[PDB]
């Protein structure tokens, strides 16, 4: 895995929540594929 | 700064050693990575997930 | 039956080289050009067309 | 599109055709008339819809 | 050291080596719709390298 320091008007918590949402949807899609 | 910004350690991007250009090996390693990262982030945050297999 | 970068580049380069060598008249492709045309097959197909046309003509 | 309806071995194509026809005849009645004006579309729908009712349900 | 003797098998390096120049790129799919279904999409070329 790679981590890239960045900057945004969000905070770490909201970014982690968005990552959780996106990864959950992506895993659901990959599971539904098979 | 009219728009206050923060230092945000960004999200982990999936990086495979050998990129095989087809979807089979990619999807296998990617499902593994997704489950691992979901577990890591659930350990970091005070929350729970649904559908993790 | 499998296609990789090497196969694709080799195929494209082979086609290009064949075309250019044909431009300079450095190649004799009578075998290929007469297996594709196949004048025997031409005569066979022509006689088949004639027979089918006669059949359609006489059914009336 | 109704010919696409006539296939059997592609559920997604059938669902797409049915969704398009639904959205087509949805707003009013003149479009129903325009749809059934064609004899081919009418025949294919009449032969297909009841058999699509019992599609892959054993 | 833990290094083995140079006469113990295996002794070859590139026994399972694959260069990216042979990685089986994506191409067309060539679906098949029955036998009397000719008005049907035959290919599926979404992420293909060549048409």
């Amino acid at each position: 895995a790679v981590f890239d320091l960045m900057t945004s008007p969000f905070t770490q918590e909201e970014v982690l929540i968005k990552e959780i949402d996106f990864l959950k949807n992506k895993l659901l899609d990959l599971q539904s594929l098979q | 700064s009219s728009t206050p910004l923060n230092w945000v350690q960004g999200p982990a991007i999936f990086h495979m050693l050998t990129s095989p250009y087809t979807q089979d090996e990619i999807i296998n390693h990617e499902m593994n990575f997704l489950k691992g990262r979901l577990l890591e982030l659930q350990e970091i945050t005070g929350k729970k997930i649904t559908g993790v297999n | 039956n499998n296609v990789t970068l090497k196969n694709l580049t080799a195929f494209q380069l082979l086609s290009q080289r064949e075309n250019i060598c044909e431009l300079l008249n450095l190649v004799e492709s009578t075998e290929r050009h007469n297996s594709i045309i196949n004048p025997e097959r031409q005569r066979m197909s022509l006689e088949e067309m004639k027979k089918m046309l006669d059949a359609l003509k006489n059914e009336r | 599109i109704v010919s696409f309806l006539l296939l059997e071995c592609d559920s997604e194509l059938i669902i797409a055709s049915l969704d398009f026809l639904y959205q087509y005849i949805l707003p009013g009645s003149q479009r129903i008339t325009e749809l059934f004006k064609s004899k081919e579309c009418s025949l294919i729908l009449e032969a297909t819809l009841p058999n699509l009712l019992s599609y892959n349900i054993a | 050291s833990n290094i083995p003797d140079p006469t113990l098998p295996p002794t070859e390096m590139m026994t399972r080596f694959l260069h990216p120049n042979w990685y089986a790129l994506p191409t067309t799919v060539w679906l098949k719709y029955g036998n009397y279904n000719s008005w049907a999409p035959s290919f599926n070329e979404n992420g293909t390298v060549v048409d």
